[PDB]
């Protein structure tokens, strides 16, 4: 006992020892696996193309309306060292692929699940734990076998908005089913990298404003800033520009160091005041010297400079952000100029029309850039009905490139609509009983866990699991195997290969591989040592 | 006939009244 | 219904009997230094001066 | 979720009461502004417990919205959607958050009737692409013949302000709001119409100013006025120079080149109006403050001095008196003058203000308000704000609707006419859609008092067999022609309210758990 | 009332939330019990805050509601609805609940259109009238032909039976109610069947006692069984007789009188005792306790006699024995005596009972009432009590109606082809009677988990054209004929649904303020 040894004395090991909780048995393991039920609970409600959103209220009261699982398991409040996991395992794959952030973990909890039976027959958990792997090659050999695809990223490229839509149709969007499809597609191949398959994802802003409807979302090809030109008579309008990309405000040049001036005598004291109005005049010549017409400037403005300006008929704009005059910069194919000597003509940038767009009743004066010459970054411009649908477009228009970065790595796709999950399913079983040596309920299980993902689809889809189940299962081995799904609307047959349904061949290698190594990592655990209360 | 009639069961047929009661209040303290 | 004012309202004789008093409280001091036969003051103050 | 909750302080409900407190927050907030749903509905009284009680008296849905504070955190979600309503058109923010409220509170009804969610969710956008080509095919357009086009301007701007403090002054009003517009010439700023609120005199005592006003009063020692003024308008600095070099000291022997440096500053302050002043000019309103110093070398010049009457005060009067900002003065022949009749100041309300009476190339205008109370004049400058901006977008975009309940009943119709060749399963849910479309003159003649049993029925019959005019006449109680009665409404104010209504609503639809985070700071 | 309040500590609500918190209150009722209306409904468990918190579980709306413990004054006016139908007839409780909520719920419907309350109850009230014409022109009569009334009784026993516990044992409790009342003849008492609930065994194992079952065993010194015994039942006293003299002491010289008159006192017990004998009897039941002295003198004479069977318990022998009450005894020709064949003991649950098997003139029975568990036991025999009320009301008017929902669609085919008749201000309200009726057949589908959809429109469609006996098929989930499946319900429990529904509804209706007073014994 602690606290009283046998000679009546106190028995102290560790700090607090009676404000610790220690229990290993089979009760950690069933512990882990029953909380994980509670995790899986949540994100089965919201799989297939009825899944139901989540309202998730901040810290703060701030309230947002979700589908992304990304969105969902990042706000909880869950003091579950395994449960924290469960997480872990969406942003994994969030970050990898970007697609599966509800699939994982319910295929995660159905290992999870199916091991409960396991460890009731006696089986040690650290076999049930190898026996996983044994059946999980199986499955992912098996889900190599059957891909095929024509894209080729040039012309052809109806199987690629093909998966945009299947990707879109799960979000809240489908009324742009077809319009965001297009965009994501002309967003990614006009800034892709087909040399490397590499795409670099600051080459496509995304930015919005409150107000309109969806299917005002458009395209640009250009940049989009907040536009405030230092002159409030300036023109708004300039057809063909030339653009100046300065990072020195328009002021006297002053040294960095420690400098303090002595001034002696009156002409001291006016001498400085004729040098530093010349300062003012070269300054602005030193612009008009290279043909330029549109000055963007980092920094701001002398009331001096605003006069040279109107009369020099040079706009500018003022306080461009670091990013700001980076982007724009290289989509004008221009050069940062650090002073106002160093201005030469051949670091001008070369654009189009140039606008600001004023919007309702408001006064944000937001840049559209018409005419671009090889541009490598484009800007998509979101519009809604009000704040939420807004920030779900942002996540709804993200996976959608990201599922075409995905296919621009790699090409290979196989059949949705839950055809590889149960093929697998039936491959696994195949070769559960090539040999039943000790693993024959690990492999079995493994099998029955695959199939989780079909049945949440059925129920979300307002089908019996087992008359959908039955019937698909059946088709697909009285037949040479087709790419036979299942569907709430059915849309005649479930055949994929006519509903176009495609998914990516590494989303979900990814998912099935990760899976697993999270579900291993928290079975092979019998002691959890979490402290109570301080005192 | 009556030719209809309007049910109107609700907090505006207290407030419209109280409004009065609270101005006159005032209005007799400088009388 | 009353005056919604959140202080007291005291009308009437209720302040015009109170306006004497205050008066005559303070008269009740002067009237006995009156003339070369009235009597000296002390005043003492809270920290004994 | 409930058992084995591995929460720390936060919590969250699925399936039971998720949905219900959803329909009830959302349907509160409807019944709240429902009494300010038509010409004659009520006003509220908003007021806080105390520190700065800021009492205001309120029509409009969405300035009421934004004053209360909802807490309720599926109950913000219309909220955000009569925000975004007031921003982009100004008016209809009742009415997009009556119709939404009513379109859930059908919805309520639907999913007790055990219809799937997203079942419901496909009737609506069904029903909404039908009511969508409704207001399409029903546009009126209007291109010239302007004489035409002001008739509709009129009755535009009236339909706007009867729901608001403004209800028997049409009279004054009414072409006050037409005219100010009518008088941009341009684009529809909502800038360039300034509203000035004076206690004193009625409302029907306001008048619109031909001219432009400005605060702070004429100088020192200068006219008081000037006939065929040339203005000159300024945003630089009078004193303090501190010419640009930051980081000078003056650093002298004695006590004599201190004299002479200050001798040298007023000899800069002396050129520096001599500049000014070979513009020619009669008035120098600069945004910056104007020290003593300038103020005689200007007066020795007969020349007004107006300092910092407003920040965007030089905005303003560049395009009221046809100048330029000028920020610096040093090449007369590359600035342009403006010109006026009068500067007089003028006395209003016991105020003095300068008027610029008779300005050239005037492309703006002041209202003088005057009212007998603050919250008069505070809702009365609404008023005003609402009108113009409904007129600043009805001169861009021509096309107009009639109201009524005339666009509602051919939407509603519209609905019904295609929901009747759809299945059962969702043909019960385009019915409900069209039943919201229904609810809304309903509302209207319930505020009013009208037996809106008969009245709707009497515009379902009208509307069955051509009447594509027919519309709810608030003056008389009966239906009558929208077209004769001159009860219209702009295109762009009702498709907002359509589309946006249903967007709203099914984002409340789709959600079946809210998750609740811990709070902070509250012990 | 909330401006200058002059109570003490009460309080009131009026036109505001009176009727809101009313129909709030008193509409959850309904859904309550809800979920026990038809033959696939749910069971529920209610449970006590502790000591001893006696678990029950139940499915009768009756044994709901009774124990829920309601507060809210209006909600109290349902629950006492549901009381007196328990106590008329024993069953369709659930059904008279659901009704009187659903008429509540449109009621608040009809408020929101503005209809005056008064308006509402008057529509109802010829509703109402529509409604109970048709339930007389349906009913279905038995007299004569034995052979089709007992029919009757299997049926009624049967759909009673259907939505309690008992539901795959009914091959076995039909016959257990409906022969157990045939057996009778006689006044319907509902004590006359008596249950005895034991542990062990299955439903399926319970059994009819063709006769009558005692406690307190066969004595100490007595016969434990005589064949083709005589039995003698009485209500007198064994000892401590005290003969009515009050206040009466034994004063004497010594103790030998108190010896002797000891003896005298045994001798009068001694005298009492043969006077009884001389009856002839076998078998004798006291309810009074014996005492040692008669028991030895009872088991000297080869005669047994129980002690206190029960209160009642010689009352009951009585009726199945034959005999009299025979409280004093002192003409032993005057005494009827009853007639049996064994009065052998039988081993029922590991209990050792007294049977009195083969009584003459045997109007009584006990059922043994087998189960596995005790929450079994409690509830089924709740099911046996409830179909012999019917039963014992059935066999005194044997009109019955069509059940399966094909009642409640007449009804509403009533009200509705009458409501058509009547102008709108009344019929709105009459058709609102209807579509309450409706809702119970929708109520008992969607708690099976059928289509109700289909189920309702079917049904209506049937019935406006003749089909006046199709009503639900709960087994395959289409419409049928109730005639052939032998679907039927009392005449008299369809009744007083009807009425009883309409008659507490117009409480809530009538009713716009509620003041409370102040509470006591609260701190």
């Amino acid at each position: 006992t602690l606290a009283f040894d046998e000679y009546g004395r106190p028995f102290l090991i560790i700090k607090d020892q009676d404000r610790k909780s220690r229990l290993m048995g089979l009760e950690a393991l069933k512990s882990h696996i029953m909380a994980a039920k509670a995790v899986a609970n949540t994100m089965r409600t919201s799989l297939g193309p009825n899944g139901l959103d989540k309202m998730m209220v901040d810290k703060d009261g701030d309230v947002t309306v979700t589908n992304d699982g990304a969105t969902i398991l990042s706000m909880m409040d869950v003091d579950h060292q395994i449960a924290k996991l469960m997480v872990e395992l969406s942003k994994s794959q969030d970050d990898e692929i970007g697609d599966g952030t509800t699939g994982v973990v319910v295929l995660a909890g159905a290992l999870l699940e199916e091991a409960e039976q396991l460890l009731d027959r006696g089986i040690h958990p650290i076999r049930i734990a190898d026996g996983y792997e044994q059946a999980a090659r199986v499955a992912i050999e098996h889900l190599d076998k059957i891909s095929d695809s024509v894209l080729v990223d040039i012309k052809d490229t109806e199987p690629l908005i093909q998966t945009a839509k299947t990707t879109l149709g799960s979000k809240v969007v489908n009324s742009c089913h077809r319009q965001m499809a297009e965009i994501a597609v002309n967003a990614v191949l006009t800034v892709a990298d087909m040399e490397r398959r590499d795409v670099d994802f600051e080459l496509i802003k995304v930015e919005g404003k409150v107000g309109g409807r969806l299917e005002d979302t458009k395209l640009i090809k250009g940049v989009i800033v907040d536009k405030d030109f230092s002159h409030p008579q300036m023109p708004k309008k300039v057809e063909d520009a030339k653009i100046a990309i300065l990072t020195c405000p328009f002021e006297p040049p002053k040294p960095k160091t420690k400098h303090k001036l002595d001034v002696t005598s009156v002409e001291d004291y006016k001498a400085l005041q004729k040098y530093e109005k010349e300062k003012f005049e070269e300054m602005i010549q030193q612009i008009k010297e290279t043909g330029a017409n549109l000055a963007i400037c980092q920094w701001g403005f002398d009331d001096e400079a605003n006069h040279l300006l109107l009369q020099n008929n040079l706009p500018a704009v003022r306080w461009v952000g670091g990013p700001e005059i980076e982007l724009i910069a290289i989509a004008t194919g221009g050069r940062i100029v650090p002073r106002f000597s160093e201005l030469t003509a051949e670091k001008l940038g070369f654009a189009g029309l140039v606008q600001e767009i004023s919007f309702g009743t408001t006064k944000d004066k937001m840049l559209v850039i018409e005419q671009c010459k090889n541009s490598r970054a484009v800007t998509i411009f979101i519009r809604g009905g009000n704040k939420m649908i807004i920030e779900e477009a942002k996540r709804s228009l993200h996976d959608a490139l990201c599922v075409i970065r995905n296919l621009i790595r790699d090409n290979r796709v196989v059949y949705g609509g839950g055809a590889a999950e149960i093929s697998c399913a039936l491959a696994v079983s195949q070769e559960a009983d090539k040999c039943p040596t000790l693993e024959q309920y690990a492999m079995r299980a493994f099998a029955d866990a695959l199939e989780v993902i079909p049945m949440a689809l059925s129920e979300n889809s307002g089908m019996n699991p087992i008359q959908t189940m039955t019937e698909v299962r059946a088709r697909q081995v009285k037949e040479m195997n087709p790419a036979l799904g299942i569907d709430c609307l059915h849309k005649g047959t479930n055949d994929m290969k006519q509903q176009h349904v495609i998914e990516t061949l590494i989303g979900k290698k990814q998912q099935i591989s990760l899976a697993t190594q999270m579900v291993r990592m928290i079975l092979k655990i019998d002691d959890i040592r979490k402290p109570g209360e301080s005192e | 006939r009556g030719k209809g009639a309007y049910q109107d069961r609700d907090k505006p047929a207290q407030i419209r009244f109280s409004n009065i009661s609270a101005a006159k209040a005032v209005a007799d303290a400088i009388r | 219904g009353p005056l919604s004012v959140f202080g007291d309202r005291s009308t009437g004789e209720t302040i015009r009997s109170q306006n004497v008093m205050a008066a005559a409280s303070i008269a009740n001091i002067v009237k006995s230094s009156l003339g070369p036969v009235g009597l000296d003051k002390m005043l003492v103050d809270d920290i004994g001066d | 979720a409930p058992v084995n909750i591995f929460k720390a302080g936060a919590d969250e409900e699925r399936a039971e009461t998720a949905r219900l407190t959803s329909f009830i927050g959302a349907i509160a907030i409807g019944d709240l502004v429902k009494s300010t749903l038509g010409p004659k509905g009520m006003d509220k009284i908003l007021l806080s417990s105390g520190r700065d009680a800021s009492l205001m008296v309120t029509n409009d849905g969405a300035t009421i919205l934004k004053n209360i504070g909802v807490d309720n955190p599926a109950a913000k979600v219309l909220v955000d959607m009569s925000r975004v309503q007031d921003d982009e058109v100004g008016d209809g923010t009742t009415s997009v958050t009556v119709l939404a409220a009513e379109l859930l509170r059908e919805a309520e009804s639907l999913i007790a009737k055990k219809i799937h969610p997203q079942t419901i969710i496909a009737g609506w956008r069904e029903a909404t692409k039908a009511a969508r080509e409704a207001l399409l095919s029903s546009a009126v357009d209007h291109g010239s013949d302007e004489v035409k086009f002001r008739q509709d301007l009129m009755n535009i701007a009236g339909t706007t302000l009867s729901s608001k403090l403004l209800t028997h002054h049409k009279d004054h009003f009414t072409k006050l709001a037409v005219e100010a517009v009518l008088r941009l010439k341009g684009s529809g700023n909502l800038e360039a119409i300034h509203i000035i609120k004076k206690l004193g005199g009625s409302l029907a005592d306001s008048y619109l100013d031909e001219g432009f006003l400005l605060d702070k009063k004429i100088g020192v020692n200068q006219p008081k006025r000037i006939e065929n003024a040339k203005i000159l308008i300024a945003n630089t600095g009078m004193d303090t120079d501190k010419i640009k070099i930051f980081g000078s000291r003056v650093r002298v022997d004695s006590t004599a080149k201190v004299a002479e440096i200050e001798h040298a500053e007023k000899e800069k302050m002396k050129e520096k109006v001599e500049r000014i002043l070979k513009h020619g000019i009669n008035c120098f309103i600069n945004r910056q403050l104007i020290y003593n110093y300038p103020e005689q070398l200007f007066g020795a010049a007969g020349v007004m001095a107006i300092e910092h009457a407003d920040f965007a005060g030089v905005e303003r009067l560049a395009l009221v008196t046809g100048g330029e900002i000028a920020s610096t003065f040093d090449h007369p022949e590359l600035v342009k003058l403006g010109s006026c009749k009068l500067i007089e100041e003028v006395m209003i309300g016991e105020d003095k203000l300068i008027h610029f009476s008779g300005v050239a190339l005037g492309e703006a205008c002041t209202i003088v308000l005057r009212g007998a109370t603050q919250q008069i004049l505070d809702e009365a400058e609404r008023s005003l704000h609402d009108a113009l901006c409904v007129l600043a977008q009805t001169v861009k975009d021509s096309r107009t609707v009639y109201g009524g309940g005339c666009s509602e009943m051919l939407m509603a119709h519209a609905v019904t006419q295609l929901a009747n060749r759809t299945p059962g399963k969702e043909a019960v849910a385009m019915e409900s859609y069209a039943k919201a479309l229904r609810m809304l003159p309903t509302i209207i003649a319930d505020n009013a008092g009208y037996d809106s049993a008969d009245l709707v029925a009497q515009l379902r019959a009208a509307h069955s067999e051509g009447n594509t005019t027919a519309g709810l006449d608030m003056r008389e109680g009966t239906i009558g022609d929208m077209a004769i009665l001159g009860i219209t409404e702009s295109f762009q104010v009702k498709r907002q309210v359509l589309l946006s209504a249903a967007e709203a609503a099914e984002v409340i639809l789709r959600v079946d758990n809210i998750i609740k985070a811990a709070p902070r700071k509250r012990v």
